[PDB]
């Protein structure tokens, strides 16, 4: 679900950055710092919506370095356990399905998947079909799948999805 | 001391004891209170030996020992250990004994499912199912581990869990006509 | 230890306010009118992307004021404010529909109230 939080994270200001736009350095290098880094407590960071405020700038000592905390409200994207989503299947195999939402990538196991679904290796696109083909699950299409987990690795989160609860899949 | 107390202590301890602790416990049967040494020169067994049955039959608090000290006619200290069997203490631990196995199946079954599904058998390291989609490189079209550059394999982890759930249902049988035994217990 | 369904969320997820997908995206729309100006200036990341073209995707309402008008009429309906995310993003048809998918949405209102609330959500929705 998307969340707009504040978060708090602590910039090392070089020597060479003092001076004048000073506090603009200590923006602008938390916006490269904090996008395209996650972490399992928060989740992926989107972007920084607002910094609400810079704290002092407390000198290492020896390093020569400034430590400085920064409050900023950005929001966040995090995979609840038990929760349905939407998401777009980016890649289909037989082992599993890959999705991905937003940043986040969920990976669909087999077994999850509902056992009427086969695998179509003849058909030039790998897709899911049943023998009625009332329903058909491909790639690039808008499923709903429940997290069933979520495990965190390497500042990576991603989450396994299941399609046995009803009102899942393709609608 | 009604006969089935009597009847069910043959029974329990010919089960899940040798021959040498029902032998003891047929002198305590005959006679509600029997001294050590007079069991040990009845059975002829050895005193290491007869003091470690009796240890275990302690242990499982099966019968009951009291000392007594006095003096003997030549004036010597004598110090006599009287073994008597305690019904009232043997119901509770052999029940005990009932809810541990009965209740060890849930223990049992959740050995099974701490082994991993899917291992790597060129490596011998177990592979998170998870992980291996990470290590799974989309290119390749097939999961593979970079370190060794060899395909995985988790049809070998399932063996294992299959035959472990055997000895379960094989566990319950043991069991079974222990329960008829300790409904001597209750009569 | 934290379940959606359940409605727990840890001391973090208290205070913290849900966003609409076409909120969502307004203020993504923003970053990147912003991002046009002061030129020389690094460039979002794809992340922002993969967000903005996802908020868009299930973009439930258009209009601006649309999206404020619904705010107002949630914000008087006693409603979570996790749950007033998922009524707003998944737009159930049914009030049996909304309840299977939440199920702490049971006992919350009356069935027939439920299906109302639903109903008026369509009105404000914009088909195209
Ligand atoms: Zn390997």
């Amino acid at each position: 679900m998307f969340y707009h939080i504040s978060l708090e994270h602590e910039i090392l200001l070089h020597p060479r950055y003092f001076g004048p736009n000073l506090l603009n350095t200590v923006k602008q290098k938390l916006f490269t710092e904090v996008e395209g880094t996650c972490t399992g407590k928060y989740g992926f960071v989107i972007a920084v919506t607002t910094i609400d405020n810079i704290g002092a700038g407390v000198i290492q000592p020896g390093r020569g370095f400034v430590l400085y905390p920064v409050k900023y409200k950005a929001i966040v994207f995090r995979p609840f356990k038990g929760e349905v989503v939407d998401a777009v299947v980016t890649q289909v195999n037989k082992v599993g399905l890959f999705t991905e939402i937003g940043p986040m990538s969920c990976f669909i196991s087999r077994h999850s998947i509902p056992s009427e679904m086969e695998f179509d290796p003849n058909s030039n696109p790998p897709c899911y079909k049943t023998m009625d083909e009332d329903i058909v699950i491909q790639q690039d299409d808008e499923i709903r799948l429940k997290i069933v987990g979520t495990r965190v690795d390497k500042n990576d989160i991603f989450a396994i999805g299941s399609l046995m609860d009803d009102y899942l899949g393709l609608v | 001391v009604p006969a089935a107390l009597k009847r069910l202590a043959k029974y329990v301890i010919r089960g899940f004891y040798g021959i040498e602790h029902a032998l003891a416990l047929d002198i305590l049967i005959r006679n509600s209170c029997v001294k050590e040494e007079d069991m040990l020169e009845l059975l002829k067994f050895d005193r290491k030996q007869l003091r470690s049955v009796l240890n275990n039959l302690k242990g499982d608090k099966f019968i009951k020992c009291r000392m007594r000290v006095e003096t003997a006619a030549d004036g010597k200290t004598t110090r006599h250990n009287y073994y008597f069997i305690n019904y009232r203490t043997l119901v509770n631990v052999v029940k005990y004994k009932l809810d541990h196995m009965r209740r060890r199946i849930e223990t049992d079954e959740r050995d099974s499912t701490n082994r991993a599904s899917f291992k790597c058998p060129v490596c011998s390291s177990t592979f998170t199912d998870l992980e291996a989609n990470q290590l799974f490189d989309p290119m390749t079209g097939t999961f593979r581990c970079t370190f060794c550059h060899t395909e995985v394999e988790e049809d070998e982890s399932a063996m294992p869990k299959k035959d472990a759930r055997t000895l379960l249902a094989r566990f319950n049988e043991q069991i079974e006509p222990i329960y008829a035994l300790l409904r001597e217990t209750e009569d | 230890e934290e379940d959606a369904s359940q409605l727990i969320f840890p001391k973090e997820f208290e205070t913290a306010e849900t966003l609409l997908n076409s909120e969502v995206h307004m203020l993504l729309e923003h970053r990147k009118q912003q991002n046009e100006s002061a030129e020389d200036e690094q460039e979002l990341s794809e992340v922002f992307m993969k967000t903005l073209n996802y908020t868009a995707r299930f973009s439930r309402f258009k209009n601006r004021e649309t999206i404020a008008s619904v705010r107002s009429l949630l914000l008087q309906k006693k409603l979570h404010k996790f749950e007033l995310a998922c009524l707003a993003n998944l737009c159930p048809e049914t009030a049996e529909e909304s309840k299977a998918l939440i199920p702490s949405l049971e006992g919350r209102f009356e069935d027939e109230e439920l299906q109302q609330i639903l109903d008026d959500i369509q009105t404000k929705r914009s088909f195209q």
